[PDB]
C-alpha cells in the first residue's frame, strides 16, 4: 500500500507502445509535477510489449501490461496506480 | 523410406560428457580481435567457440598452474556464425553470440598532408 | 517431410518396445552380475541402480537418439555378460569414492567459484 | 652471494625464501634445501669494463659460433657504459 | 554511382574515387604487405614495403600512396612484386640487430612475421652493423632504437593524435634517428599506444618487459573500468596471472586506442588486496575469519533495523548485477537510501528521464558535429579517448571547440570564454558573441561535465546549461535527430545506478543518518564516521584496502572487474559486459553472490540464482541493461527543460575549476590506481624531470 | 625450381584424371566430385547411399580391380551440418595405383558396413564408432575396440577435451581402482601459434 | 684427463658428488618465485 516507485517500459518505435509515447509526450510533465517526490522511470524496451512496474513496501511489486493503450487508458492506469485501488 | 520426426537436434545424452559440463557452462561465439601489436588481420576471418574461464590455483609443490575443468582449452573453429550456434544448441551449451567487428572503410588522402588551408597539413615527414 | 533415415526404429512405439527388451535384458542379468562379481550389494542395488540409469535418459523424444542409446546399452551388457568389464567397471556406477556435491546456493558458495 | 633468511632458511638468487610462517618449509625436515652458490649477478659485476677505441664495438661472448648471436653496441654516452644484452660484458670509450 | 571499375588480379571492383591500391586490393581480402602504413594515420610512404606492380606498368608503385586509376589491374602475388618485396625485406634486415631472443616483439613482430611471408631465407651482408643510443622518454616506454625501422608511426601518432609534437627524426641519411634531441619525457594520457603501433621491438612496454611470450598467453576481451568511456580491451593472462592490458578494436567508442591508466594499472590489481573476510575483535582490531561468521553479523545487524537506519553507497567500480542486488536486499528492509557518491541534480526531471543523464550525441556523433561547447570539463583527463575523438574532428572537420572553466591544455586550439558560471547565462540570454556563432551552426553539441555537477549549485549550472540548449532547439530550427544535450561522465558505474535508480550523491545519508551503512567499493571518503552516530555498523565489500576499508566493522571480499563477468553503462548509455580473466584470490566471492548469500541468511532471499536470472531481474528493472551494443535512445530533452524551469537556484561566484589541473592528477584517481606502483612512477617522473 | 622444389609428374595426372572420369562416367547415380590433386592422388566423393555399389566397383571391375583396403578413417568437421567424413583408401595391385573415397554422415545417420565388400573394413568401422561415433549398419560385431570398457564419449571428435573428463587411481578403502573427475596438477598450455600475415595465396578465400 | 685436461672454470664443482638419493642430502624441489598477490595489512590501531 505504500507506494515507492513506478518504472514505465515503453519500445522507442514499435505500434503498441504509441499510446504510452503520446503519453509520456503529453501527460507526464504534469504527472511529475504533481508528485515531485516519485520516482517514475521511463525505460526503453525491446519489442516484447509495454509495461507498468509499480514498487510498494518491502520489496512487493506488480505489473500491468500497457499494449496498444492509448494516452487515456495509462493516464486511467496511472491514476488508479497512485491512489487506493486494486 | 524416411521417418519424418519433427524435433529439434539434441545430442546430448549422446556425447558422455557430465551433466555439471552441460547445464552450468557458457560458452562464447565471437570472431576474435585483432592483435593490437600487429596488423596482420588474417586470425580474423573465422568464428570461434570458447568456454567460460574456471578457477586456476597454485599447485603446492611447485608453484604450478593447476585447473580442475576440462574444458579450459577447448575452442572450436565455424565458417559462420550460423554453423557454431546450431553446434552449441545441438550440444545444449547456453551461447552469448557477439557480431563481427569490422573497421570502416577511411578515405585516405597523401596530398592532404599539405593542406594550403587546412590543418590535416604536417609539420614533419 | 524432413526426410530422415532411420536406425531401427520408425516412430517412438518401436524405440520403447527396444528399450523394454534392452530393460528385461539388464533386470534378468543383474543377479548374475552380483554373484558372478562378487560384489557386496544387493540385487535390489543393482536393479534400482539399472533402473537409474534408464531413468536418466526419460526425457529423451528423438527414436534416432533412443535407438543409439539401446545399442550403447546392448553393448555395456555385453561387455558385462561376457566378464570383459572388471569389478572396477562394475562399480564405477556407484562413485563411492566422490564426496558429495553440495546443490543449494549457499554451500557452493562458502566452498568456491563454480556456478 | 647467498644470504640467510631470519629462519636460517639460505635466500636463492631469485630471492625467495619460506616465510617464517608458511607450512611448505617441512618438506626441508631431515633434507636439505637446494640451492646454488654462484650467483650470476655478482660474477658478472666482477668483470671490468673493456676500453675500445670505436663507437661501436661487436660482442658474440666468446668462443665464435659457441657463444651468443653478434651483437653491435654503440658507445656515444660518456655517462654510463655500453653493455651486451646477452653476456652482460661493458665496454666503454676512453675518456677522462 | 560515381564509383570506378578496377582489377585485382583481374577480378572487378568498384571503388569509389580516392581509394588507394591497398585498400582496393583489401576490398578483395588481400592484404598488402606494409610497415610505415596505418589507416589511422597519415600516409607516409616511406617504407616502401608495399610497392606492387600495375599491369602495362613499367615501374612500380607505392599500393599505400597511390590513388587507383579506372581499369588498373593490380598484380599482387606477380614476380615484380615479389622480388619488390624480397629487395624491400632484405634492406629492412641488413642493419636490424640479432635480437629476437632477448627482444620483446619476438612472436609478434610485423618485422619477423613479413620477413617469414615475403622475404628471402638468408643474408648476403657482410659488413658491420649500425647502433644507435637509447633515448630515455619515461617510465612507460621502454626505448632501444638499434631497433628502431624508421617508419615515423610514433611521431605521426604523437603528431596527430596526441597532439604533443616532442618527436622527430635528427640527422640523414643512414644516421637518422627518431627520438627527442634532447632529455625529455613523452609523458602523454595516450603515450602507451606507441608501443601498438610500433612495428619493431624498438618501443617496448617497461612494466611487461621480459615477463610473457605472446603465444603462451590467453586473450580475455573485456572492458575497462578507469573511466566512463568504457573503452574495448583485452586482458593478457598466462598461468592464471594478468600479464598485460592491450586495446581492443571499436570503431565508434576508442577505435583502437586506450588511455594510459587503462593500460598501466593492472599491476594495483596486485596488491593492497582483499582475500578474506573480517569482523572486528573484542579490542577492535580487524581479524580474519570466515565467510560464515561475518555473513552472521551482518545479517544480525540486518535483521535489527529497518527503513531509513539502512543506507548504502556504491563506488566507482560497481557492476549493474551487485547495484541490483543490494537494492532489491534493501528494499527487502523498506529502504531506499540507495545513493551513489558522484552527484547529479535531482531537481525537475532527475533520473526519471535517462537522456538528462547522457552523452546524447555519443562518440561518434562528435565526427559529425561542426561546433561543441564545453563546461567546466578537462575532458582530456576525465574522459581521454573522447578528447582524441574531439581533436580527430578538429583535425579532420575542422571542428570549433569553446571551453567554459579553467583554461587547460587539451592538446588543440580552443577559444576559451572563461571560468566564470553567468558566462552561461550570458550565452543564454543571447548577448554573447558564442551565442550567435551556436545559433548558426549546422550540429551544435554541448557538453556538461559531471565533475561541474559535483559543486552544490551544480543545478543552476545544469538548468542553465538546458537553457542554452533549449534556445538552440528553437532558434536554429529542428535537424531531424541530432541530439544537443549532453553529460558526460568519469565513473564506470554511474550510469547504471542511475538506471536502477540510486540518488545521485549521499545527500539522503545526510538528511537521515543511518544505523547500517553498506559500502560497495565506496572509497571516495564522501561519509565518514565523523558524518554518522555512534557505534554505526558499517560494511565495507570491496576488492582492494583503501580509505573504506579500515573503518568498517565487517570486510567482505569482492571481485574486481578482471575477476567477474559484470556489466558496465557508459557516458554514451551503452551497456557491456566484462569476462572472467582471472578468478578472484583468496577467498574472495562475486559482488552479487556475496549479495544473495547475505540475504539468504537474512532470511529474505532474492529471487536469483545465477548470473542469468539475476541479468533476468536487471531486464525487469531496466530492459536497456540487457542490450549489450545498443546506443538508441528516445529524446525526452523537452520534458526535462520544461522541469528544470521549475526552481531557480542561484549560481556561485565560484570559477569552474576541474579536479584534474595536470597530469599529475590523471594517473591516481582509483583505489586500483592508488595501488598501482607503475602510476606511482609515473606521477613521480612528471612531478620532477631529472 | 630445381633441386629444393618437389618434382612433377604429368603423366600420372593426366592418367588418374582420365581414370576419375571413367568412374564418374560409369556411375552417375553416387559420385558428386572427382579431384585429382597436384602430388597425383585421385579422390572420388560420393553420396553415402553408394558406399556399397562404388566400393564393389572398384573391387570387382576388370579395369579398377582395387583389392587391398589400406584403411579407413573418419574425419570431424564440426562447421559442417554433416560433421564427419568417411575416407577409404583403396590400393590396386594389378594397376599399380591408389584412390581415394569420400563420404559423409551426422551423428544420427548410419552408414552401410563394408565388411560384404572388405573383411578388413571390421576393425576400422569399430574404430570409427569408438572414436567418433559412427554407427555402421549391418556390422557383424560392433562395439569399443581401442577405449576402456566403459568408457563414455567419442575422443576423437573435436569438441572432446584432450584429458577427458575422468581419470584412474587406486582407492585403499574400497581396495580397488576407482575413476574421478580429473584434475591436473599443471594444466596443458595452450599455446596460439597462428601468425596474422597470410601463407599462401593460391588459397585465399572469397571475402564473403 | 692426464694428457687433456679439461678447461678449468671458477664455477665448477672441485668436488664431484655421487647420486645421494635416499640420503639426507637428497634434492626437494619448490618454486623458487616470489608471493604474486599481496594482501592488504589492517591499521593496527582501534578505529573509535
Ligand atoms: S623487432 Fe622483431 S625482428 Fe627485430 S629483434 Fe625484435 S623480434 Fe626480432
Ligand atoms: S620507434 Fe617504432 S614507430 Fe618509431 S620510428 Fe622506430 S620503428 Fe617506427
Ligand atoms: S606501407 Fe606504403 S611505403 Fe610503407
Ligand atoms: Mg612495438
Ligand atoms: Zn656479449
Amino acid at each position: 500500500l505504500g507506494l515507492r516507485e513506478i518504472r514505465i517500459h515503453l519500445c522507442q518505435r514499435s505500434p503498441g507502445s504509441q499510446g504510452v509515447r503520446d503519453f509520456i509526450e503529453k501527460r507526464y510533465v504534469e504527472l511529475k509535477k504533481a508528485n515531485p517526490d516519485l520516482p517514475i522511470l521511463i525505460r526503453e524496451c525491446s519489442d516484447v510489449q509495454p509495461k507498468l512496474w509499480a514498487r510498494y513496501a518491502f520489496g512487493q511489486e506488480k505489473n500491468v501490461s500497457l499494449n496498444n493503450f492509448s494516452a487515456d487508458q495509462v493516464t486511467r492506469t496511472l491514476e488508479n496506480v497512485l491512489s487506493g485501488k486494486a | 523410406q524416411l521417418i519424418a520426426v519433427d524435433e529439434k537436434l539434441d545430442i546430448t545424452t549422446l556425447t558422455g560428457v557430465p551433466e555439471e559440463h552441460i547445464k552450468t557452462r557458457k560458452v562464447r561465439i565471437f570472431v576474435p580481435a585483432r592483435n593490437n601489436m600487429q596488423s596482420g588481420v588474417n586470425n580474423t576471418k573465422k568464428w570461434k567457440m570458447e568456454f567460460d574461464t574456471r578457477e586456476r590455483w597454485e599447485n603446492p609443490l611447485m608453484g604450478w598452474s593447476s585447473t580442475a575443468d576440462p574444458l579450459s582449452n577447448l575452442v572450436l573453429t565455424f565458417s559462420t556464425k550460423e554453423d557454431a550456434v546450431a553446434f552449441a544448441e545441438k550440444n545444449g551449451w547456453s551461447f552469448d553470440v557477439e557480431e563481427r567487428k569490422v573497421p570502416k572503410p577511411k578515405s585516405k588522402s597523401y596530398g592532404a598532408n599539405f593542406s594550403w588551408n587546412k590543418r590535416t597539413r604536417v609539420s614533419t615527414k | 517431410g524432413t526426410s530422415v533415415k532411420p536406425i531401427f526404429s520408425r516412430d517412438m512405439n518401436e524405440a520403447k518396445r527396444r528399450v523394454r527388451e534392452l530393460y528385461r535384458a539388464w533386470y534378468r542379468e543383474v543377479p548374475n552380475t552380483v554373484h558372478l562379481f562378487q560384489l557386496d550389494i544387493s540385487v535390489k542395488q543393482g536393479r534400482d541402480k539399472v533402473r537409474e540409469m534408464f531413468m536418466k535418459n526419460a526425457h529423451v523424444t528423438d527414436p534416432r537418439v533412443v535407438d543409439l542409446l539401446v545399442i550403447k546399452g546392448k553393448m555395456e551388457l555385453e561387455e558385462t555378460i561376457n566378464v570383459w568389464k572388471q569389478r572396477t567397471h562394475i562399480m564405477r556406477f556407484f562413485h563411492e569414492t566422490e564426496a558429495p556435491r553440495p546443490t543449494d546456493f549457499l554451500s557452493k558458495f562458502y566452498v568456491g567459484h563454480d556456478p | 652471494g647467498v644470504r640467510t633468511s631470519p629462519t636460517g632458511e639460505k635466500v636463492t638468487h631469485t630471492g625467495q625464501a619460506y616465510d617464517d610462517g608458511d607450512y611448505r618449509r617441512v618438506r626441508f625436515s631431515d633434507r636439505q634445501k637446494e640451492v646454488n652458490e654462484n650467483f650470476a649477478i655478482d660474477l658478472i659485476a666482477e668483470q671490468p669494463v673493456s676500453e675500445v677505441g670505436s663507437r661501436v664495438i661487436s660482442c658474440d661472448g666468446g668462443g665464435g659460433a659457441l657463444g651468443h648471436p653478434r651483437v653491435y653496441i654503440n658507445l656515444d654516452k660518456e655517462t654510463k657504459t655500453g653493455t651486451c644484452g646477452y653476456c652482460g660484458l661493458q665496454f666503454r670509450q676512453p675518456h677522462h | 554511382s560515381n564509383l570506378i571499375e578496377v582489377f585485382v588480379d583481374g577480378q572487378s571492383v568498384m571503388v569509389e574515387p580516392g581509394t588507394t591500391v591497398l585498400q582496393a586490393c583489401e576490398k578483395v581480402g588481400m592484404q598488402i604487405p606494409r610497415f610505415c602504413y596505418h589507416e589511422r594515420l597519415s600516409v607516409a610512404g616511406n617504407c616502401r614495403m608495399c610497392l606492387v606492380e600495375i599491369e602495362k606498368a613499367p615501374k612500380v608503385v607505392a599500393a599505400c600512396a597511390m590513388p587507383v586509376m579506372k581499369g588498373w589491374n593490380i598484380l599482387t602475388n606477380s614476380e615484380k612484386s615479389k622480388k619488390a618485396r624480397e629487395g624491400v625485406m632484405e634492406f629492412l634486415l641488413a642493419n636490424h640487430p640479432l635480437d629476437c631472443p632477448i627482444c620483446d616483439q619476438g612472436g609478434e613482430c610485423d618485422l619477423q612475421d613479413q620477413s617469414m611471408m615475403f622475404g628471402s631465407d638468408r643474408s648476403r651482408f657482410l659488413e658491420g652493423k649500425r647502433a644507435v643510443e637509447d633515448k630515455n622518454i619515461g617510465p612507460l616506454v621502454k626505448t632501444i632504437m638499434t631497433r628502431c625501422i624508421q617508419c615515423t608511426r610514433c611521431i605521426r601518432f604523437a603528431s596527430e593524435i596526441a597532439g604533443v609534437d616532442d618527436l622527430g627524426t635528427t640527422g640523414r641519411g643512414n644516421d637518422m634517428q627518431v627520438g627527442t634531441y634532447i632529455e625529455k619525457m613523452f609523458m602523454s594520457e595516450l603515450s602507451g599506444n606507441i608501443i601498438d603501433i610500433c612495428p619493431v621491438g624498438a618501443l617496448t612496454s617497461k612494466p611487461y618487459a621480459f615477463t610473457a611470450r605472446p603465444w603462451e598467453t590467453r586473450k580475455t576481451e573485456s572492458i575497462d573500468v578507469m573511466d566512463a568511456v568504457g573503452s574495448n580491451i583485452v586482458v593478457s593472462t598466462r598461468t592464471g596471472e594478468v600479464m598485460r592490458i592491450l586495446p581492443r578494436m571499436h570503431e565508434d567508442i576508442n577505435e583502437e586506442w586506450i588511455s594510459d591508466k587503462t593500460r598501466f594499472a593492472y599491476d594495483g590489481l596486485k596488491r593492497q588486496r582483499l582475500t578474506q573476510p573480517m569482523i572486528r575483535n573484542e579490542k577492535g582490531l580487524l581479524t580474519y575469519t570466515t565467510w560464515e561468521d561475518a555473513l552472521s553479523r551482518v545479517a544480525g545487524m540486518l535483521q535489527s533495523f529497518q527503513g531509513n537506519d539502512v543506507a548504502a553507497i556504491a563506488g566507482g567500480l560497481v557492476d549493474a548485477e551487485a547495484l541490483v542486488a543490494l537494492k532489491d536486499l534493501l528494499n527487502r528492509v523498506d529502504s531506499d537510501s540507495l545513493c551513489t557518491e558522484e552527484v547529479f541534480p535531482t531537481a525537475g526531471a532527475g533520473t526519471d528521464l535517462r537522456s538528462n543523464y547522457l552523452l546524447n550525441t555519443t562518440i561518434a556523433g562528435v565526427e559529425e558535429a561542426d561546433v561543441i561547447l564545453l563546461v567546466g570539463t578537462n575532458p582530456r583527463f576525465e574522459a581521454p579517448l573522447f578528447n582524441a575523438r574531439i581533436r580527430k574532428s578538429w583535425l579532420h572537420n575542422d571542428l570549433k571547440v569553446a571551453l567554459i572553466g579553467s583554461p587547460v591544455d587539451l592538446t588543440y586550439r580552443y577559444d576559451h570564454l572563461g571560468d566564470s558560471p553567468k558566462i552561461l547565462q550570458d550565452i543564454a540570454s543571447g548577448n554573447h558573441p558564442f551565442s550567435q556563432i551556436l545559433k548558426e551552426a549546422k550540429k551544435p553539441m554541448v557538453v556538461l561535465g559531471s565533475s561541474a555537477l559535483q559543486r552544490s549549485d551544480g543545478t543552476a549550472i545544469l538548468a542553465a546549461v538546458s537553457n542554452i540548449a533549449q534556445n538552440i532547439r528553437l532558434s536554429s530550427g529542428v535537424t531531424g535527430d541530432w541530439k544537443v544535450m549532453n553529460i558526460l561522465h568519469r565513473i564506470a558505474s554511474q550510469v547504471a545506478a542511475l538506471d536502477l535508480g540510486y540518488k545521485p550523491g549521499v545527500e539522503a545519508i545526510r538528511k537521515n543518518p543511518p544505523k547500517v551503512l553498506f559500502l560497495l567499493g565506496a572509497d571516495g571518503g564522501c561519509i565518514t564516521r565523523q558524518d554518522l552516530p555512534k557505534d554505526c555498523f558499517i560494511i565495507y565489500q570491496g576488492h582492494h584496502g583503501d580509505v573504506g576499508a579500515p573503518m568498517a566493522d565487517v570486510i567482505l571480499p569482492g571481485a574486481a572487474y578482471t575477476e567477474k563477468s559484470a556489466t558496465y553503462v557508459n557516458t554514451e548509455g551503452r551497456a557491456q559486459q566484462t569476462k572472467v580473466a582471472v578468478t578472484p584470490p583468496g577467498l574472495a566471492r562475486e559482488d552479487w553472490k556475496i549479495i544473495r548469500a547475505l540475504s539468504e541468511i537474512a532470511g529474505m532471499t532474492l529471487p536469483y540464482d545465477t548470473l542469468d536470472q539475476v541479468r533476468s531481474r536487471l531486464e525487469e528493472v531496466s530492459p536497456n541493461l540487457v542490450r549489450y551494443d545498443d546506443v538508441e535512445g528516445a529524446n525526452y530533452f523537452q520534458q526535462a527543460n520544461e522541469l528544470s524551469k521549475l526552481v531557480n537556484q542561484q549560481l556561485l561566484a565560484d570559477p569552474l575549476v576541474p579536479p584534474q589541473l595536470t597530469i599529475k592528477d590523471f594517473y591516481m584517481t582509483d583505489s586500483i590506481s592508488r595501488a598501482s606502483q607503475t602510476m606511482a612512477k609515473c606521477v613521480k617522473a612528471v612531478t620532477e624531470g631529472i | 625450381t630445381r633441386p629444393t622444389i618437389r618434382p612433377r609428374n604429368d603423366v600420372v595426372h593426366k592418367q588418374l584424371s582420365a581414370f576419375g572420369q571413367y568412374v564418374a562416367e560409369i556411375l552417375p547415380k553416387y559420385v558428386q566430385q572427382v579431384q585429382v590433386s597436384c602430388f597425383n592422388e585421385l579422390e572420388i566423393f560420393i553420396h553415402p547411399d553408394g558406399v556399397i555399389p562404388v566400393l564393389t566397383f572398384l573391387r570387382d571391375h576388370t579395369n579398377a580391380q582395387f583389392k587391398s583396403l589400406a584403411d579407413l578413417t573418419a574425419v570431424d568437421v564440426p562447421t559442417r551440418q554433416n560433421r564427419f567424413e568417411i575416407v577409404y583408401n583403396l590400393l590396386s595391385l594389378r594397376f599399380n595405383s591408389r584412390i581415394r573415397v569420400k563420404t559423409y554422415t551426422d551423428e544420427l545417420t548410419p552408414i552401410e558396413s563394408s565388411v560384404t565388400v572388405y573383411k578388413a573394413a571390421n576393425w576400422y568401422e569399430r574404430e570409427i564408432w569408438d572414436m567418433f561415433g559412427v554407427f555402421f549398419a549391418n556390422h557383424p560385431d560392433l562395439r569399443r575396440i581401442l577405449t576402456d570398457y566403459g568408457f563414455e564419449g567419442h575422443p576423437f571428435r573435436k569438441d572432446f577435451p584432450l584429458s577427458g573428463y575422468v581419470e584412474l587411481r587406486y582407492d585403499d578403502e574400497v581396495k580397488r581402482v576407482v575413476a574421478e573427475p580429473v584434475e591436473l596438477a599443471q594444466e596443458f598450455r595452450k599455446f596460439d601459434l597462428n601468425s596474422p600475415w597470410e601463407a599462401f595465396p593460391a588459397y585465399r578465400q572469397p571475402p564473403e | 684427463p692426464t694428457t687433456k685436461p679439461p678447461t678449468a672454470r671458477k664455477y665448477i664443482w672441485t668436488n664431484h658428488k655421487f647420486n645421494v638419493s635416499g640420503t639426507p642430502q637428497q634434492y626437494v624441489p619448490y618454486s623458487t618465485t616470489r608471493k604474486k598477490i599481496q594482501e592488504w595489512v589492517p591499521p593496527s590501531t582501534p578505529y573509535k
